[PDB]
């Protein structure tokens, strides 16, 4: 679902209730680290799901709504575009992302193209068994 | 102990060693097993296993009640157990809540007819609790479950619903529709009944918030008002906003976010926009939420597929707009022109009178051929009987003939 | 208000009577049978029918009622829904031997509905006519009767109505199960050409002397009803969106040619 | 002439038969793989006239267990008493999704075709395949495959028989192309229906617009087809 | 009951059924039969004697009802008896007597009189269920024949006038009102004195239902092309008030009967429909919010609220943008020559498009 405060609540409360937060005096340090990872990867899943409809995105709303600083938000978004190699135009000075990646049909086309690619890969695997 | 006691109980029923349902031996054992499972389920236990043993016990008891004839006080206790079940299912599975609550209102209606129940105030709170609780079924967000095939989860949901005794799980619009046709709607409390009139038929999207908020706070006040009702208010409040947002998406093309916040008064601004953002993230409506001057667009006609539909069909009456879909342009172009010509056009009437004359010319010749065809067909029918049957012997005879021949050439 | 007053029929029920009459088993004149379905208030829903061994003669009636019970069990196993509603017979309407047909029905005890099927070479003779008996004697002699008329109308399944529309085109002349979109486009163009001719006549009637009064804001609403739906709106943004969608639909169609060709590349490798 | 392979002849199917199939529809169990019933007919001019059908009503919900012999026996006693005899020339299915061949129905066809050469299997594919050209398909099985029947097995049988070569994409028999001369009654109905019954004709057409605006039909059929193609191709 | 497959002697069998009620029925049965078997004289007892104290005479009545139709002057016989039913004041068993005959069978409809008598009796005896069955049958019969002799038609117009206000459903009342207005606006009651009184009622009918637009229904077919504009009716005054679009025009042109009840709310409903159509119709078709606030003379959010029920009415019908492109399409309202000239432009468009696209699809089929 992606609600990060809900995700924190289920992990933190039930490990106090179950006597599992108590064990290490680093408990709050580890909780803070897990809190930041949940904030980063909830923002990541939010962008992956909603890039199915998003033309363009403001970065103030991402900062406030995921309760994060602008360096962390710029760092999250830039790494996501840079290392999955996404065709998204990021403006850091004007705090604005433009993409237009849509669509319902394009997803079915990519799924069919993956299915057809696994036809050619098997077609050429059968040849390398043969010879 | 509950799991092994159930194995012992079913084994005892399967003995029949001077024991039968006519002395009601099953009933204290099932009553204990129901009370013990029900208390353990409320206090604390793992979710899965209590239900797995309880469903097997229900299948036996449903069998025994059908065989021995339907017993009114154990069915009334089963109704009381089903009220505990509806609350647990609102936590764990909305489809099972919808079937169990519909079954609870059906069985309690039959108990009122059979046994008389004059508890008018309690019946009124229980009917309002039923109408408000029943349609609230969200959509599936379990992405790994979809990949690993949702149909197996659906197989168990269908069989558990047939075991519950109400066939397949009820769908969102039909569940509202037949609950409205039930005469228990007449008995519904005024504030809740006119809340239904505001939520269903006088669904003006710029006045919904004016109406609902006062009633929503009233049902959230707890001293006599069923504790179940109070915990159903935030989901009812969200379901009200979801129904409103889909209507707004069909009436508005674009809206300022500042004005959009003003139209929906709520507990908090952040929780309100986060709720609109969450529905946008899931895609229970087509939207682009954010922009530099922070304005939101639903657009026209754009993605008029699953994302506008939410996901298979609107959650409200027929004020969804005329968006373009597959074949619709051709169908509307043909249908409008056909309706305009067919309804009053003299040239079409003249064509029909000429066509009717041609049909009568065919028919007046056809009666002559029907007389001749009777003699041809009676001759064919009698000799078709004999010729096809004489061959239908051969296609069997030749199997025996093949063996007899193959037994003469070895 | 009194009960049954409108009867809903559909072409499968009519087809079952025609099939029973024609295949043939000497049924060239008077053929009798049983109709089945369900009811709501003032409406009767007839959803199927079947014939039984019969005689009608001056004065005789035979109904194999014991066959009719077995036929009902087989029908009730086929359809949990269907219930017996009445009897059907080929014309003429209201033969006196109907008193005996009522007595055979009387044994089993439900209400009867009576359907007469006509055969006349007259367009203004209604094809199927519906009646229910009234007065209705019983302990004087048997079951003397007079008939109240009922109105027959079409409404059961839409796929059956769309399929009968196609069958009615086949009745005109085949019409066949591979052209369907093109056949519909020709029907639509045939209709559109009738509209051009009709509107030309409607205007010219006003020009000639005086006309068009029944076709004034009425036709102006029909033409607007067409135009508001198709083409929806008009600007550059929307036709650009339409052309982008034509390119995506063409891309999906192109990819479907590529999938079918890849299935063919797999097919061609494994059939050598 | 209408002769095909072995002794077979082209199929002529009544519109009365199509209406009888449509009454027993594709509901009261939408997802459930129920083979609907048998087709009855006779050898005629150049062709096979398929005159009738009846359904076989099994233990249907989502589940669908097989059913008793005396239902077919009493039905084929009953049918003969009203008209002709139990001349059974094929069988029919709709049933769920768009056109698919669940494997044991091929074995069922193979067993039927070994018993009766003159037989056609009928597949009905209307709105569930998007209605939709080639909506009725009537198929017969290959003689070389039938000639070597029984059986196919796993690799014995098959290795010997399939390396004598048998065709398996095979004869589909074309249905309507002339009058049956039973149209007459329906033609007398047509001029009235139309007529003052115009409300019914217009409403039936108008159902299409409601269906076409509401249903995501091109995307929906592509998703079930994409699912089907990936299932069978990944298995193969 | 008892059977009617006793050997006829049907009149005698029905006379024998009189001598199974009160004593007075028996004396003029048997003492009638000592003079004549008769027809009308024997039948007169069923008309004159009462259905005792409750209406379980229905089964012998059915036998009597067919018996009177064939031998003589059916209409005179069947426009008798019926007022006894109205006097009794039970409706179900009386409705059964009327329902058995209906119309178009058993000595026939007329020519309309037998149908009129059963329909007239049914309106007096029984409410909405009987009337709603009759009206579609009457409508499709009207388009097969309608009377040469006006009094038969005037009897029907009078029944429709009684019926439309006795249909306790506003939109069935509107539908029955429209049928009454179409027939009067077509032929019969012209006879201009009869037309004047219902023409004044038509102005009241237009103001009575806020669904009736303003002048649109009168414009649409024969009525405005049949009733004088200024002479006595005051008809064109409403058409002037509609165009000049203001409370001040109604306040100048209104009259005591409608403003007493009165027309205060309905003027705002009229203002909402007329201005929203007129701006969009002229501008031409994508009006600014700022203009619309000035035209309707209300706030921004009030304009949006007016837009919602303009969209529910379907006088305009597409998604609403924020400040420009506010209300578009439908155009359902009257526009006289500005819809006739649009049709002439559309014909030119249709003729080019349908022929050209038929040529393309005739190279691709």
């Amino acid at each position: 679902m992606g609600d990060w405060k809900t995700c924190h609540s289920f992990i933190i409360n039930e490990k106090m209730n179950g006597k599992v937060w108590d064990l290490f005096p680093e408990a709050d340090k580890v909780r803070t680290m897990l809190v930041r990872k949940i904030q980063e990867e909830s923002l990541r899943t939010y962008l992956f799901t909603y890039s199915s409809v998003y033309d363009s995105i403001s970065m103030e709303t991402l900062s406030d709504m995921f309760e994060l600083d602008l360096p962390t938000v710029h760092s999250i978004i830039s790494k996501m575009i840079i290392n999955e190699e996404l065709m998204a135009s990021l403006d850091q000075p004007t705090q604005t992302v433009v993409m237009h990646r849509t669509e319902p049909t394009a997803q079915q086309n990519l799924a069919l193209q993956l299915a057809e690619k696994l036809g050619s890969l098997v077609e050429n695997n059968e040849r390398v068994f043969d010879h | 102990k509950l799991c092994d006691n159930l194995r012992m109980h079913l084994s005892q029923i399967q003995r029949h060693h001077n024991q039968s349902t006519a002395i009601n031996l099953n009933n204290p054992e099932s009553q204990s097993m129901h009370l013990e499972t029900r208390l353990v389920q409320l206090d604390s236990a793992i979710s899965m296993e209590l239900w797995q043993e309880a469903f097997k016990a229900v299948e036996d008891i449903h069998g025994l009640f059908s065989l021995s004839k339907k017993p009114p006080k154990p069915q009334l206790m089963a109704n009381y157990y089903n009220k505990v079940s509806t609350v647990f299912w609102k936590s764990g599975n909305a489809l099972f809540h919808a079937s169990t609550l519909h079954r609870l209102y059906h069985l309690s209606r039959e108990m009122r007819k059979n046994l008389t129940q004059d508890e008018m105030q309690r019946m009124s709170t229980r009917v309002l609790l039923a109408t408000l609780s029943i349609p609230i079924t969200p959509e599936r967000t379990d992405i790994a479950r979809l990949l690993d095939m949702d149909g197996i989860i659906v197989e168990k949901q269908r069989r558990l619903a047939t075991l519950l005794g109400l066939q397949a799980p009820p769908t969102r619009i039909g569940l509202i529709n037949d609950m409205v046709r039930f005469n228990v709607l007449q008995y519904v409390v005024p504030e809740v009944k006119d809340l239904y009139n505001w939520l269903e038929v006088e669904f003006n999207p710029l006045k919904l918030c004016e109406r609902v908020t006062k009633v929503l706070n009233w049902v959230r006040e707890q001293p006599e008002k069923e504790p179940e009702l109070q915990q159903y208010v935030p989901q009812l409040q969200s379901n009200t906003i979801l129904r409103l947002l889909q209507q707004v998406a069909q009436i508005y093309q674009s809206i300022e976010f500042s004005r959009l916040t003003s139209l929906v008064p709520f507990v908090d601004a952040f929780q309100l926009e986060r709720a609109i953002v969450d529905a946008a993230r899931h895609c229970d409506l087509q939207v682009r939420i954010d922009h530099t001057s922070r304005t939101l667009s639903f657009g026209s006609d754009l993605n008029y597929a699953t994302r506008e539909d939410a996901p298979i069909g609107p959650h409200l009456q027929s004020m969804p707009s005329e968006q373009i879909r597959n074949q619709l342009t051709a169908m509307s172009s043909v249908l409008a022109k056909a309706l305009e010509v067919i309804k009053p056009a003299h040239i079409l009437q003249e064509k029909e009178e000429q066509h009717q004359l041609a049909v009568t010319a065919y028919l007046k010749n056809s009666r002559k051929e029907h007389q001749r065809i009777l003699a041809r067909r009676q001759t064919i029918e009698e000799r078709k009987e004999r010729l096809e049957s004489l061959n239908i012997q051969r296609e069997k005879e030749e199997l025996e003939q093949r063996e007899a021949e193959l037994q003469k050439v070895r | 208000f009194p009960g049954g007053r409108v009867v809903r029929l559909h072409p499968v029920i009519l087809a079952s009577i025609v099939d029973s009459y024609e295949r043939r088993n000497e049924g060239a004149a008077r053929v009798i049978g049983t109709l089945l379905g369900t009811v709501d208030k003032h409406s009767v829903e007839v959803t199927n029918c079947f014939s039984v061994p019969h005689n009608e003669s001056e004065d005789e009636v035979a109904v194999d009622m014991e066959f009719a019970k077995n036929m009902y069990e087989l029908h009730k196993k086929v359809s949990p829904n269907e219930l017996i509603l009445g009897w059907y017979a080929t014309g003429h309407d209201i033969t006196e031997h109907s008193v005996l047909i009522h007595e055979y029905y009387s044994r089993e005890a439900p209400n009867p509905i009576h359907l007469t099927v006509d055969t006349s070479l007259q367009n203004g003779r209604m094809s199927i006519k519906a009646y229910v008996s009234t007065s209705m004697g019983v302990p004087g002699r048997t079951m003397g009767v007079m008939f109240t008329p009922l109105t027959v109308k079409y409404a059961y399944y839409d796929t059956e109505r769309i399929g009968v529309d196609l069958i009615m085109k086949t009745c005109f002349s085949p019409n066949r199960v591979i052209g369907l979109s093109s056949d519909l486009q020709q029907v639509g163009g045939a209709s559109a050409r009738i509209q051009d001719a009709l509107s030309t006549v409607l205007q010219y009637a006003e020009d000639v002397l005086s006309g068009k009064v029944s076709a004034d804001n009425t036709v102006g609403r029909f033409l607007m009803s067409l135009v508001n739906q198709v083409p929806k709106i008009v600007p550059d943004d929307f036709e650009t969106m339409l052309n982008s969608n034509i390119n995506d639909l063409l891309m999906v169609t192109y990819l479907a040619n590529l999938t079918q060709s890849q299935i063919a590349l797999n097919e061609k490798l494994v059939n050598l | 002439g209408g002769s095909g392979d072995s002794a077979v002849k082209q199929v002529q199917i009544d519109g009365l038969v199509v209406l009888k199939i449509i009454k027993h529809y594709q509901e009261e169990g939408q997802g459930t793989e129920v083979v609907q019933g048998v087709l009855l007919g006779l050898v005629v001019e150049d062709r096979l006239e398929i005159t009738n059908c009846f359904p076989f009503p099994q233990h249907t919900e989502d589940d669908a267990d097989f059913d008793e012999v005396q239902y077919q026996m009493e039905m084929m006693r009953s049918l003969r008493h009203v008209n002709i005899d139990h001349l059974h020339v094929g069988w029919y299915q709709s049933t769920y999704y768009g056109s698919f061949v669940t494997r044991a129905l091929l074995d069922s066809q193979f067993s039927y075709q070994h018993a009766i050469e003159e037989s056609v299997v009928l597949i009905y594919d209307p709105i569930k395949t998007a209605q939709g050209s080639l909506s009725l398909k009537a198929y017969r099985l290959t003689p070389k495959l039938m000639e070597v029947c029984k059986e196919k097995d796993f690799s014995p049988e098959a290795l010997k028989k399939a390396n004598i070569t048998f065709e398996h994409m095979f004869e589909e028999v074309p249905i309507v192309i002339k009058n049956s001369h039973l149209i007459n009654v329906l033609m007398w109905e047509l001029e009235k229906k139309s007529a003052v019954a115009d409300k019914h004709e217009l409403l039936s057409l108008a159902s299409s617009n409601h269906l076409g605006k509401n249903l995501q039909l091109l995307m929906d059929r592509v998703d079930e087809m994409s699912q089907d193609i990936v299932k069978y191709n990944t298995y193969m | 009951f008892i059977d009617i497959s006793e050997e006829d002697q049907a009149a005698e069998l029905r006379a024998y059924l009189k001598s199974k009620g009160a004593e007075i029925s028996e004396e003029n049965s048997e003492g009638g039969l000592h003079v004549d078997l008769a027809q009308i004289i024997e039948a007169c007892d069923v008309c004159l004697k009462e259905d005792d104290k409750d209406v379980e005479s229905v089964m012998n009545s059915v036998v009597s009802l067919l018996l009177i139709l064939e031998p003589d002057k059916q209409e005179a016989l069947i426009e008798s008896l019926c007022e006894k039913l109205v006097k009794f004041r039970e409706g179900e068993r009386p409705s059964l007597r009327l329902q058995l005959l209906s119309n178009l069978f058993h000595g026939m409809d007329k020519n309309t009189p037998v149908r009129y008598t059963v329909y007239c009796s049914l309106i007096k005896v029984a409410a909405s269920c009987g009337a709603i069955q009759y009206i579609p049958t009457e409508l499709d019969q009207v388009r097969k024949w309608i009377s040469d002799w006006n009094l038969t038609t005037e009897k029907k117009h009078t029944l429709l006038r009684l019926l439309y206000e006795a249909l306790v459903d506003c939109k069935k009342s509107d539908a029955a009102s429209k049928v009454m207005v179409e027939l009067l606006g077509s032929y019969t009651e012209d006879n201009a004195s009869q037309a004047r009184v219902d023409a004044h009622r038509c102005i009241v009918r237009a103001l009575k239902d806020p669904n009736a637009f303003l002048f649109d229904h009168l414009l649409t077919l024969k009525p405005v092309k049949f009733l004088e504009g200024e002479l006595i009716h005051d008809l064109l005054t409403i058409f002037v008030s509609a165009k000049l679009a203001s409370y001040v025009k109604f306040y100048q042109n209104n009259k005591d009967f409608i403003d007493s009840l009165g027309l205060l709310h309905e003027q705002n409903m009229a203002k909402m429909r007329l201005l929203t159509f007129m701006g969009m119709a002229v501008e031409n078709k994508e009006i600014s919010f700022d203009t619309m606030q000035q035209e309707l003379q209300i706030g921004a959010d009030d304009v949006e609220a007016f837009v919602i029920d303009a969209v529910r009415t379907k006088m305009v019908y597409c998604k609403i943008d924020q400040t420009q492109r506010k209300v578009v399409v439908s155009h359902s309202t009257h526009r006289t020559f500005g819809k006739q000239q649009w049709q002439q432009l559309y014909d030119t468009l249709n003729a080019w498009k349908q022929n050209l696209n038929k040529v393309k699809n005739s190279l691709l089929s």
